């Protein structure tokens, strides 16, 4: 499957659930594979443009 | 799931990852599982005297 | 609104498919417009009829 | 081949417009990845 897709709706939910959270837990981002891909993204559409 | 108050055990961080956010994130379309690592698993132990 | 820890609400209906449907269509109308003008510009070799 | 193209000249241009919009569209509206699967 699609891997930057689920990332977002991975991140959208976690962000509308921040308020369901108990007081004082915070969830920090380890890994992340789409700042990999959009990094690959821009560079290969930044060669083609130049 | 960080706790910066040293109010909210490590079990309860556990528990709640387990029965709530394996359930959030897994209705996600394309999401095979949601893994826990780490934490405490809450049980009941009973000490037999001999 | 407040939500207990380990509560959450969504939203859903029929209102969830039309926005895809309706959608679609709007994207296949004029297509099928092009394919059409470009069969009668053919048909009569000049713009004015078609 | 070329100068039968050339003969009929608008449904060439016309063509390629189409063809340049459905391309675009398609650009837009693709996914994306960083590598393929090699598993």
């Amino acid at each position: 499957k699609n891997a930057r897709e689920v990332i977002a709706a991975v991140k959208d939910k976690l962000e509308t659930l921040k308020s369901s959270l108990p007081e004082g837990v915070e969830i920090v981002t380890t890994y992340d594979r789409s700042q990999l891909i959009d990094r690959a993204i821009d560079n290969l559409s930044g060669k083609l443009l130049e | 799931l960080v706790d910066r108050s040293g109010k909210h055990d490590l079990a309860d961080l556990r528990s709640l990852q387990d029965w709530f956010l394996k359930y959030e994130l897994k209705t996600i379309p394309d999401v095979a599982e949601v893994a826990s690592v780490g934490g405490v698993v809450k049980e009941y132990q009973v000490v037999i005297d001999p | 609104v407040q939500l207990k820890p380990g509560t959450s609400v969504a939203f859903s209906g029929q209102f969830e498919l039309l926005e895809r449907a309706n959608h679609k269509l709007k994207l296949m109308v004029p297509m099928t417009l092009m394919i059409i003008f470009v069969l009668l510009y053919l048909a009569f070799r000049r713009v004015g009829e078609a | 081949i070329i100068r039968r193209s050339v003969a009929n000249r608008f449904l060439v241009l016309m063509g390629a417009l189409f063809l340049s919009i459905w391309g675009t569209w398609t650009i837009i509206n693709t996914p994306v990845d960083a590598l393929p699967d090699l598993s």
